[PDB]
């Protein structure tokens, strides 16, 4: 299961 | 940036037996960046419809891919893997060493 | 024993050839089970192991949407890092990220990971505390301050301690017949004459899963580390792996050499010799 809602670099 | 040249291994899935179907593998690894051209050769000619694994990478960030095709080895046929990469001035050809 | 789940992201710009490509693959131990490729005719999270196929449509839609969002997010990040390094719009660049979790035999979190690279070089990593960052340089410090202001480490920690271990445990049970099965290497020793003076002894390990293995040559019980050619462990294409180790021996001294094999699938470690 992937992590959602990543912040951009 | 720093670039890394691919290592290449050419080998079969199962121990090779003439007349028996098998898989011919070309494993390219240790390279960066990810763009790479890999052909499998049968008596010098490009094999059609070769498949490959999904791009992933090792702990040191270098990439690896498995290129493979079903084949039936014979005593006469010679097989090889031809690899080009930005680190390579000319394509590198590694023969399937059927001696080991 | 212990087990791991890892996702591997590669985002690659290609100026003049469209927008940056985003690829994600997921592994449990050395078994890939999902893939996504933004270049696909119809991009979706797609199964790559049979035991994930039983997940329902909600799973596939959710993981597809995260990956499509990430396609856009990683394009933003590539634009940002190009700026952080004062790079032109003409060159191709790559962000890579690996994240995931390790669990023990009892399923409890052992360690979480989140590590990133830019053009093949370490860029920023979540420390083992799942709370602070290590930035490689002053460019990564910009990302670090951005992620600190956004409390992104807290979001990683929540994922790594929750969803990551919960879904890893589910995958391990759903695929237990393969994921929790170690297949031992099939082994043999070959002999390749070089000259009247020397020959090569090659110790083979074939068909093993997982990839972790130890192949060593000893001479009179002493490791021949510096003298052993050890090929990189390589996939056979049927989930198993292959490796060999070789040493050059003086003719007639072959019986002073032993090959030692350790692998999880083995009842006990192996000791092999050339058997002419």
């Amino acid at each position: 299961e992937l992590r959602a809602r990543e912040e951009s670099y | 940036m720093i670039q890394r040249t691919p290592k290449i291994q050419v080998y079969s899935r199962h121990p090779a037996e003439n007349g028996k179907s098998n898989f011919l593998n070309c494993y390219v690894s240790g390279f960066h960046p990810s763009d790479i051209e890999v052909d499998l050769l049968k008596n010098g000619e490009r094999i059609e419809k070769v498949e490959h694994s999904d791009l992933s990478f090792s702990k040191d960030w270098s990439f690896y891919l498995l290129y493979y095709t079903e084949f039936t080895p014979t005593e006469k046929d010679e097989y090889a893997c031809r690899v080009n990469h930005v680190t390579l001035s000319q394509p590198k050809i590694v023969k399937w060493d059927r001696d080991m | 024993g212990s087990h791991s789940m890892r996702y591997f992201y590669t985002a690659m710009s290609r100026p003049g050839r469209g927008e940056p490509r985003f690829i994600a693959v997921g592994y449990v131990d050395d078994t890939q089970f999902v893939r996504f490729d933004s270049d696909a005719a119809s991009p979706r999270m797609a199964p790559r192991a049979p035991w994930i196929e039983q997940e329902g449509p909600e799973y596939w839609d959710r993981n597809t949407q995260i990956s499509k969002t990430n396609t856009q997010t990683y394009r933003e990040s590539l634009r940002n890092l190009r700026g952080y390094y004062n790079q032109s719009e003409a060159g191709s660049h790559i962000i890579q990220r690996m994240y995931g979790c390790d669990v023990g035999p009892d399923g409890r979190l052992l360690r979480g990971y989140d590590q990133s690279a830019y053009d093949g070089k370490d860029y920023i990593a979540l420390n083992e505390d799942l709370s602070s960052w290590t930035a490689a340089d002053t460019a990564a410090q910009i990302t670090q301050r951005k992620w600190e202001a956004a409390r992104e480490a807290e979001q990683l920690r929540a994922y790594l301690e929750g969803l990551c271990v919960e879904w890893l445990r589910r995958y391990l049970e759903n695929g237990k017949e393969t994921l929790q099965r170690a297949d031992p290497p099939k082994t043999h020793v070959t002999h390749h004459p070089i000259s009247d003076h020397e020959a090569t002894l090659r110790c083979w390990a074939l068909g093993f899963y997982p990839a972790e293995i130890t192949l060593t040559w000893q001479r009179d019980g002493e490791d021949q580390t510096q003298d052993t050619e050890l090929v990189e462990t390589r996939p056979a294409g049927d989930r198993t792996f292959q490796k060999w180790a070789a040493v050059v021996v003086p003719s007639g001294e072959e019986q002073r050499y032993t090959c030692h094999v350790q692998h999880e699938g083995l009842p006990k470690p192996l000791t092999l010799r050339w058997e002419p």
